[PDB]
This record gives C-alpha cells, structure tokens and sequence, in this order.
C-alpha cells in the first residue's frame, strides 16, 4: 500500500 | 580443530574512514574444501612432543634462562 519501500544497514 | 582469523571482509572496509583493521576480500572459491594430505612425522618428533609442552603451550619459555 505504498509501504513497500526498504532501507539498508550494510556499510 | 585449528582456526585462524584471516581478516575483516572488505565489504566492511567503510564501517569507518580509519580503523586499525586488516580488510581482505571475501573468499572467491568454495566455502568448503576437502583435501587428501599425506603427513610425515618421525619417532623423534613424538619424543619431543611427549617430553615437554611445545610451542604455544609453553608461553613462559619466552623468558629464556631456565
């Protein structure tokens, strides 16, 4: 529901 | 049962801009390797190994003298 975006934690 | 730290993987090389750390590439081969090794010792190597603690067991040996 446009909550499909994803962040990251790798350097 | 031996193991060694080869380094830190260089995918982490930018955790910081400076750290006192040895960044190495990830191994490019198979993660597991099986090798046939024919190993030689002598009966004297057995003498030495059974007579006294050897190598990294005998840390106090660094003092010399007795």
């Amino acid at each position: 529901t446009n909550i499909e975006s994803a962040p990251s934690l790798a350097p | 049962g031996a193991c060694k730290r080869v380094g830190r993987s260089d995918a982490y090389a930018t955790e910081f801009d400076l750290e006192a750390e040895e960044y190495v590439p990830i191994p490019k081969g198979e993660v597991h390797k099986k090798k046939e090794i024919v190993q030689d010792v002598t009966l004297h190597d057995l003498d030495v190994a059974n007579a006294r603690p050897q190598g990294g067991q005998d840390i106090i040996s660094m003092m010399g003298q007795l």
